[PDB]
RNA sequence: GCGGGAGUAACUAUGACUCUCUUAAGGUAGCCAAAUGCCUCGUCAUCUAAUUAGUGACGCGCAUGAAUGGAUUAACGAGAU
RNA sequence: GAGAAUUUGGACAAACUUGGUCAUUUAGAGGAACUAAAAGUCGUAACAAGGUUUCCGUAGGUGAACCUGCGGAAGGAUCA
RNA sequence: GAUCGAAGAUGAUCUGGUACCGUCGUAGUCUUAACCAUAAACUAUGCCGACUAGAUCGGGUGGUGUUUUUUUAAUGACCACUCGGUACCUUACGAGAAAUCAAAGUCGGUUCUGGGGGGAGUAUGGUCGCAAGGCUGAAACUUAAAGGAAUUGACGGAAG
RNA sequence: UAUCUGGUUGAUCCUGCCAGUAGUCAUAUGCUUGUCUCAAAGUUAAGCCAUGCAUGUCUAAGUAUAAGCAAUUUAUACAGUGAAACUGCGAAUGGCUCAUUAAAUCAGUUAUGUUUAUUUGAUAGACAUGGAUAACCGUGGUAUUCUAGAGCUAAUACAUGCUUAAAAUCUCGACCCUUUGGAAGAGAUGUAUUUAUUAGAUAAAAAAUCAAUGUCUUCGGACUCUUUGAUGAUUCAUAAUAACUUUUCGAAUCGCAUGGCCUUGUGCUGGCGAUGGUUCAUUCAAAUUUCUGCCCUAUCAACUUGAUGGUAGGAUAGUGGCCUACCAUGGUUUCAACGGGUACGGGGAAUAAGGGUUCGAUUCCGGAGAGGGAGCCUGAGAAACGGCUACCACAUCCAAGGAAGGCAGCAGGCGCGCAAAUUACCCAAUCCUAAUUCAGGGAGGUAGUGACAAUAAAUAACGAUACAGGGCCCAUUCGGGUCUUGUAAUUGGAAUGAGUACAAUGUAAAUACCUUAACGAGGAACAAUUGGAGGCAAGUCUGGUGCCAGCAGCCGCGGUAAUUCCAGCUCCAAUAGCGUAUAUUAAAGUUGUUGCAGUUAAAAAGCUCGUAGUUGACUUUGGGCCCGGUUGGCCGGUCCGAUUUUUUCGUGUACUGGAUUUCCAACGGGGCCUUUCCUUCUGGCUAACCUUGAGUCCUUGUGGCUCUUGGCGAACCAGGACUUUACUUUGAAAAAAUUAGAGUGUUCAAAGCAGGCGUAUUGCUCGAAUAUAGCAUGGAAUAAUAGAAUAGGACUUU
C-alpha cells in the first residue's frame, strides 16, 4: 500500500515493556547540580533496572535531604519526564522515584511533616 | 464461479493439458486505480489437442481429471 | 637552516595566554616509543596450566616532520612473525 | 499352518558430529567525533558601509576565527 | 604562453598585518582529445489545454490621400488593424496572513517535492570515479523554539 | 455533523512544533478505607515442577457357583435357581496453550473423486460343529517391576465346515444325453425404495453376452473350447447434454419374558421385545480441492530439476508427482518471485460526528501443539496430554542387579515481576459418557479472596418553637411579610444496613438463609478523605524559611515584605473515590480516501527526450467485457402467546435496522471495439435502420374547493397500454401532382391472450441465445455426384 514513512510516537524512556513502573537495585546516591537558571543540589539516584536492565538517572523529591535510598535500595521508578517533557532545572532526569513500595519496600516516604500524605 | 473468463495459452509442449494466464479488473481499496493479476491456472483441453499458444479460450468447471485441474475448456476462439 | 628563562585559569590538577631574554629569524599538513628511546618487567585490555609475541592501546617523544620528499594504494616472490 | 527371535537386502523421515559461509548480540585492546557545563587563552571573523559589503559552492595555503583566486545571488534600496 | 596573476618572494602600512596597497612571479587562464558533472544553474514560480478590460519587436493586408525619388525598389513617413513571441509597464473585478500577484487569481490530466530547530547532506553500506569527490541517506541524543510578512527608534568613517 | 487554550515577540498576524483540557484500560503504585449486586482476575521464563485429584461405566453381553466341589464374606419371609471376580464398551469426547503458522493456513463464495463406530428405515437368512482359555487350586522364582511349570472350565473371545434322517417349487449355467432327461452345485422365497444416450478409464478370481475350433441329426433342430481377448455387448461409477442440489458399498451371534395345541434325538413351534453378518437408504460429522482477497522491508533481484507437466506402473478411502522410471525444457517474478524480519486468523473490542486509525483479552468458530527428537501399533476415528518402544539431557528411588517419571488439566511450590485469588464445596440443575435404575465429571453449578470496574442507596435530612445581625419589597411608619453563616440539656421523633431470639418458607451433599409483624437490646445512615488555589484552570491573605529546606506537566518560582516553598486560618471543585504512572484514540485537515501545502515561512528535479505506466477529442449501434448499485437469504428489535413485567422463553408472519463482500439473475449506463467502396464485357443493379418527439387513454401522488371526517373538476409528475400519418429500393406516368406493387431479423421449448374450429395452428407480446451493406469469398435456392442419417413404398432364399 501507499503513505510516506511515518513514525509512530516514541516515548524518550531507556525501559521499555508493558509497564507503569520497574524496580531496580541501585548504585548510588548522587547529588547533582543543574543548568543555568537556578541553583541548589538535587538528590538523584542511579537506578539499573531488573527486567529491562537499563542505566537511568532517576530525581528523588522528599521531605528529607538525605533520605534513605541508599547503595542497594529496592526502589520503584515511574515517570515524570516520559509523561510530558523532560524537567529544565536538572535535564537528563526523566523518572521520579515513588515512596515506600515495591515487594520489599526500602526507601522511605516524606518525613517531618504533617500535612496529607502525598 | 459460474460466468466464462478470458484465458490466453502460455506454456505448450504436452498432451492434453496446457498452463493459462488469467487477467481481472480489481481495484486497490485505498489507492482506487485499478490493477492486473496472474495466475498459473492448469486446463485440460482433449485427447486430440487443438491449442496453440497465444489462443484465447473458453473456460469453465469439469471433471477433476488431476486435483488441479479441475478447469476444461471447450471452444477456441483465436488461434495465436 | 627551523630557541631559552619566568609567570599564569573554581578544585585534585593543568597552561590556555602573557611577559622577558637571546639570535639572521624560530616550523605546516599528517604520524610515533622506531634498522633510532638513556628512562622501562613503562601503562592498559585480551590471550596462555605461566604468555611481554598473538593484539590492545597508553603518553612518561633521551632525540618525528613535505622534493637525493610526506601520501593515495592493486597485482607478483628459493625473502620475515 | 502359525507365533517369537536372529540374519541379509531395499526404500522413507528426522537427529547428532565436523568443515565452510552470512546475519545479529555481548565483552573489548584501541581510535575518531558530538552535546551540556562556570571561569580561561588568542584574534576581532560576524554585527552601522563594523571602517576590504556579506554569504554559499569549489580549489590552494596559514597558530587561529581566517585570507586569497574564480562564478553567482539581494539573503544591500530599486525589476540592476 | 602576448595581456593582466591563486601559491611564492621583497617593500610599505599597523599594537599585530600570514591582508587590503605597491614592485615581481608559479600553477591556472588559451588549444585538441578524454574525464569528473556542479553553481544563490533564477522568473527562488513544473509541463500541457480552455475561460477573464488597457504596450513593444517580427510577418501579412489596407490608406481612390500625401510625401520619398531616377536601377523612384525608399524597406519608409504616419495611421488602421490582424496574428505569434510578449524586456515589460500599469490596473479594476477577485484572492491572500500581508507585502504583492494580474495568475504566484484559478482549473483539470500527469509527474517531482515538504511534515519543528540543532545533530545532517554527516555517519554506514551500495554504486560511480584516475583522484580530489559525486549520488543514495539515518539514529542515539540535545532543546522549546528556529523562521516569514509588517512597525517604531537610536546610530553611520550615509545623503540633502 | 466537527466550538480550542497557553508558551517563539517590544507589539501584531501567519506558518509550525510542543504542552494541556476528553473518553478508555484483565490494570499498577501512593493515600484514605464503610457496604452490596454483577462481571473480571500470570501480560514476565511454550521456564522447572513436590503432593493430592482431573477416566470411567454396564452384570440388562455370557457361563450363571442347583445337580457336584475348598476357603472367606454379605443378605433373608422362606427359597436364596444370588452378587461384589475374570472378560467387553470409553480414554480421539471434554479441558488447556498460541510455541508454530504470511501459509493450498484463515477469511468470502463454492466444487468433487471419497470415508463414516454409534443412530435411523426396509427384505431375506440366522444352520450344523470343533478346539483352547483366564479367573480358580496346590506349589515355585524376585528388592520391586515382571511372572514360571502344571491341572480344571464358559462365551456374542477363537477356528473350521465335517456330518445330512427329512428336503417342496422356481430360475440359471457346466458334465452327460436316444437332446427326452439324469446326476451334482449355487442362488432365490407376499406387498416397497429416478431414466436415456455418448465419451474416457484399473485389478485377482468366477460368470454373462460373443469371436476363433468341432460334432450329432428323423436335416425340423440341437449340441460345443487349456486358455485368450473383443471388433461388439453387459454391469458399477463419473463427465457432457435433456432442470438442479444433497446423500449413498464388499463374507452370520445369540441371550430374555410369556404360553395353548402338536412334535421331540426332549435343545422345536407361536407371540413379543432386542442384538449381531449381508443388501440398499438416511442423518450427523470428518476429508479433499478450484477461484479471489493478504503485513512490512528492494539499504532483499534473481529464484526454481522430483521443478512445471505429460506418459506409464506403484500406492492410497479417494482426486493427486501422493511416488518412481523415461521424455520434453519449461514454470515463477517488479501486477514484487525468492530471501530476511515480524505475526495465530475471523466474528469482534476500544476511540470518533463520520471517514479512518489503533487493537485481536474475556466470549464464540476454525487451525496448530503435549519435556526434546524418532517410529509404530491398537482402532471406524490417533502416528494419540493422563497410550506404547528405542535414544538423549535433567531431577528422583534403589538391596547397585536395576527400575520409575514428564501440571501449555484444577488447586498449589520455586524462580521471573509494576503485578493478579483457595493445596475449598458438590452431582441438586444443565450438558456429555454407559436399555433403565443409577454411577462418574477439578466439565459445570457455586463459595472464598481484592474499592477491579460499573450500578443503586450515594459522602445524611425533617415538622415546630425561642433570639441576634445585615439586605430588599411594602408601609396606615407603628410594624408586617418572605427568607438563613450562628445558637438552645430544645421538643416530637422517625429511620436504614447488620446481629440475636422466636415463628413461617424453598432447593441441598456444604458454607453463609430469605420475608413479614410484635417486643427488647445494641450500633448508627457502619469513623471521610484525597486533590488544587500565578496564567492555561474555579480559588487569597497572614506568618515562618531565605537559591537553603523545597515544588515543578509546560513557561517557571525560592538568595528578606514569596497569592507558586512550608504551616495556619482563609477559598474552589468533585467525592467513596482522589491523584499519579502505563498505553491507545480524540484534540491533529500534523501522512488529507472523505479533507493538506510548495514567489518570500519546510517544499518544482539544471534542462531536454522517451519507454513501461496512468489518463483520453469524436459520429451511430446492439452484443461482449468490466465497475457501481437496489432488492431477497442470517441475527437483533417490534408484532403474537404465556406472564406481574418493557424480565425471559418459544413459534409463525410481516415490517424495520445492522452484518459477512462473493455468486447467480433482471433493469436502465459509463468506459472499452468495427470501411466512400468491392470480378467484368454490359445493364449500373438491389435494399434499409435503433431511437427521439407528439397525441390519446388508463393508473399513482401532490394541491385547491367541500364534508365533524369520508366527494368533485382541472393542472402537473411518474408508470403502463394504444396510435398512424411515416421511411425506403423499384415501375407506370411528357414533366409532376398522383398512382401501383413490395419490404421493415431468424430459430427453439413452454405458458398466457388473441381469428375459424372441439383441438391443431398461425400471429403478437413476454424471456433467452446469436449476429449485426452486398457483387474476390462464404451460405441458401437450383443441378450433379459421393458418404451418412431419417421416413414411406415395392420386394426378400428375411
Amino acid at each position: 500500500n501507499y503513505k510516506k514513512r511515518l513514525l509512530g510516537t516514541a516515548f524518550k524512556s531507556s525501559p521499555f515493556g508493558g509497564s507503569s513502573h520497574a524496580k531496580g537495585i541501585v548504585l548510588e546516591k548522587l547529588g547533582i547540580e543543574s543548568k543555568q537558571p537556578n541553583s541548589a543540589i538535587r538528590k538523584c539516584v542511579r537506578v539499573q533496572l531488573i527486567k529491562n536492565g537499563k542505566k537511568v538517572t532517576a530525581f528523588v523529591p522528599n521531605d528529607g535531604c538525605l533520605n534513605f535510598v541508599d547503595e542497594n535500595d529496592e526502589v520503584l521508578l515511574a515517570g515524570f519526564g516520559r509523561k510530558g517533557k523532560a524537567k529544565g532545572d536538572i535535564p537528563g532526569v526523566r523518572f521520579k522515584v515513588v515512596k515506600v513500595s515495591g515487594v520489599s519496600l526500602l526507601a522511605l516516604w516524606k518525613e517531618k511533616k504533617e500535612k496529607p500524605r502525598s | 464461479r459460474g460466468k466464462i473468463l478470458t484465458g490466453t495459452v502460455v506454456s505448450t509442449k504436452m498432451h492434453r493439458t496446457i498452463v493459462i494466464r488469467r487477467a481481472y479488473l480489481h481495484y486497490i481499496p485505498k489507492y482506487n486505480r485499478y490493477e492486473k493479476r496472474h495466475k498459473n491456472v492448469p486446463v485440460h483441453v482433449s485427447p486430440a489437442f487443438r491449442v496453440q499458444v497465444g489462443d484465447i479460450v473458453t473456460v469453465g468447471q469439469c471433471r477433476p481429471i488431476s486435483k488441479t485441474v479441475r478447469f476444461n475448456v471447450v471452444k477456441v476462439s483465436a488461434a495465436a
